[PDB]
């Protein structure tokens, strides 16, 4: 059945408000999809404040009552027979793909124990380019849970584009690792007959420019953009950026002075 | 958009948890009564030789090099107690992600006056043990661990192992041992869960060594704290700037701190900022000379405050926009000054301190260009 984690708040600093939130045991995006619909027989709750998150009481559950609050963001009667202030808005507050999806990761999702488990990115969600179908009334407006609650708890974000999330939090953090994992092999690996320290700095200042440069590291993040959460036809690409590194480290005739030529020249174009 | 960082903060986070997770032998802990015993003696001659077992994890860096976030990532992934050198750090490190106190608060701080040194003490085998240096150390602050160990006698670093202190240029080697002592210190008088656990105190110490012998220089340099603490495997260092966004000059801030030779190019560079605005900030090489704008800064404002410091006291300190240092007692002095406003369009100088004659220390770039080539330092962009 289902396992619900239930991050909620109050008014008065503890009506109770889910501002985000559920698992089965298991023993992966598509029951998740099955379970956010546009599914379970039984609720079992665990009631958190701020893994990051602790919890403060357990509830088992009317699922009728219980799924109103889950969907139309409606307060739970203390029908329960079974912090700071709303900063909330401040933090994980730049717009929907991020209130939404980013505060049910960081603070509830990493049960998962991915490597994401590690920030507060909210770096991730922007790569996360699932299209916006815009929808009106959404001015936040918001300041003294319901307001942000509602906001919350109604969006499109969160369905199969909740399911693809953690996935996708995953697929880009596997991509990137796995890039500037080579890149730092072939960096330390050149550290090692060693070349007098004046552009010993060359190399490392250069090196450390040809890989992460603010073009290159944009055009990795074009080859890391997703536009449909489901895993089959995601449209992310090989990255160039080993590849497009591997236009730089041919550092293999320094087998049998170059760094401040590309120096200038860079330096130039910049 | 800093990013390269979210993805060197990763090691360092292995590291820091490998560190804060292993657990000490049978004896190589302090027993509670080493301390009482330090409250029992009226000379620190009666200080007996044994360790205080520590590791320590260096973070170290340019001013303005991407350090602060790698504490706001550690802070949110291990638990940690994150304190500064001196208010100023403090202020800085204090929330914008998700308390903040000096260390000297931590371990308390009357204890304030101090007659530090005045006490003798020589070491013995050359490559001293630790224990030979914490011996000294120990000694340093007496009046200060005394008094410290005879009230405690008569709790921040009982919550976790892990203890992020930003800024560590502000403080003395004797600084190191003491947030050692002071923590086992207290561990073992309430019998926390750490002193069960047999956990040596994880210190991350965070903070430029070439920008301001402290603790960051009594860990690089000593032989014996890199052989124990394996700065090898307990070091990363952030290879960047992201307020300076100009060649010549991040050109001159890098052949300062990692200490290569001066050019005739880089001069004729530095002839250019010379010139024998009312916001420039005056910084200054005494402390008289700067009380010295009583005179000429003073009453300027009957005829017609940051403004007025020593480089030296600008270590650390945060400038928007004229050095006016004395000849013959000025290259690792200006670099203190030079880059507390972003950019050269704000900087002003008086002498040319690269031309005229001046004193440079290389000990320090020389072990960080050894610790750059050294292929188990993180090294991030
Ligand atoms: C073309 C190019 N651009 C490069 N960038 C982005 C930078 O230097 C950025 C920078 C600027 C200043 C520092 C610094 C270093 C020590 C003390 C103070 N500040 C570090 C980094 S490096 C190269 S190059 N000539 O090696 O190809």
């Amino acid at each position: 059945p289902v396992e619900v984690t239930a991050l909620y708040a109050t008014d008065g600093c503890v009506p109770v408000y889910i501002f985000s939130y559920a698992y089965t045991h298991d023993g992966r995006f598509e029951e998740s999809r099955a379970l956010y619909q546009a599914n379970g027989d039984s609720f079992r709750v665990t009631f958190c404040l701020l893994g990051r998150t602790r919890p403060m009481f357990v509830c088992r559950f009317d699922v009728a009552a219980l799924q109103d609050a889950l969907a139309h963001g409606t307060p739970l009667q203390p029908h329960i027979a079974t912090a700071q202030s709303p900063w909330f808005l401040s933090k994980f507050g730049p717009d929907e793909k991020s209130l939404v999806l980013t505060t049910r990761y960081y603070l509830l999702q990493a049960q998962r124990l991915g490597g994401g488990g590690a920030q507060a990115i909210k770096d991730i969600c922007a790569t996360y380019a699932i299209p916006h179908a815009p929808r009106p009334d959404t001015v936040s407006a918001a300041s003294l849970f319901a307001a942000i609650t509602r906001f919350c708890c109604t969006s499109q974000y969160a369905g199969a584009a909740a399911a693809g999330f953690p996935l996708y939090v995953e697929r880009r953090i596997a991509a990137d690792v796995r890039e500037t994992s080579a890149l730092e092999k072939f960096i330390t690996h050149d550290r090692s007959l060693r070349v007098s320290d004046r552009e010993f700095i060359t190399y490392i200042y250069l090196a450390h420019f040809e890989c992460f440069s603010p073009p290159r590291l944009a055009t990795h993040l074009r080859a890391v953009t997703t536009h449909d959460p489901n895993p089959a036809a995601s449209t992310e690409q090989p990255s160039p950026l080993g590849r497009e590194a591997v236009q730089f480290f041919c550092h293999v005739r320094a087998q049998l002075s170059f760094f401040e030529r590309k120096a200038s020249r860079n330096a130039l174009e910049h | 958009l800093n990013f390269t960082s979210m993805h060197g903060v990763q090691p360092i986070l292995k590291r820091i948890r490998e560190l804060s997770q292993q657990q000490l032998d049978g004896a190589q802990v302090p027993h509670l009564q080493w301390f009482r015993d330090v409250a029992a003696l009226e000379s620190p001659a009666g200080l007996p030789l044994r360790e205080f077992p520590f590791a320590v994890y260096l973070i170290t860096g340019n001013a303005g090099s991407g350090k602060s976030t790698c504490v706001q990532t550690i802070n949110e992934v291990l638990d940690c107690v994150v304190t500064g050198a001196t208010r100023i750090a403090a202020q800085n490190m204090y929330s914008g992600a998700f308390p903040i106190n000096t260390i000297f608060h931590e371990f308390g701080f009357n204890h304030v006056q101090a007659q530090l040194g005045q006490y003798p003490y020589t070491l013995t085998s050359n490559p001293a043990s630790l224990e030979d240096l914490q011996r000294r150390d120990l000694t340093y602050y007496w009046e200060v661990i005394l008094d410290l160990t005879k009230r405690a006698l008569a709790p921040a670093f009982t919550r976790s192992n892990v203890i992020v202190i930003d800024e560590a240029g502000l403080l003395g080697r004797h600084l190191l041992t003491a947030v050692v002592y002071c923590w086992w210190m207290i561990n073992a008088l309430y019998h926390t869960p750490q002193y069960a656990a047999r956990l040596r105190p994880v210190l991350v110490c965070v903070g430029s060594p070439t920008q301001t012998e402290n603790v960051l220089t009594y860990l690089i340099c000593n032989r014996t704290l890199r052989e124990y603490a394996r700065l090898s495997y307990s070091w990363a260092i952030f290879i960047n700037n992201k307020r300076c966004v100009e060649h010549e000059f991040g050109n001159l801030m890098k052949v300062l701190e990692y200490g290569l030779p001066i050019t005739e190019e880089h001069m004729q560079f530095v002839d250019r900022f010379v010139v024998p605005l009312p916001g420039w900030t005056r910084l200054f090489s005494s402390h008289k000379e700067v009380s010295a704008y009583m005179a000429k800064l003073h009453a300027y404002l009957k005829v017609t405050s940051k403004l007025a410091m020593t480089i030296t006291r600008s270590q650390g300190l945060s400038l928007d926009k004229a050095i006016c240092f004395t000849p013959g007692n000025l290259l690792n002095s200006a670099y203190v000054a030079m880059s507390r406003t972003t950019s050269s369009e704000f900087l002003r100088m008086n002498l040319n301190p690269l031309r005229e004659r001046h004193e440079r220390d290389d000990v320090i770039s020389e072990h960080i260009l050894s610790a750059l080539r050294d292929p188990n330092v993180v090294i991030v962009y």
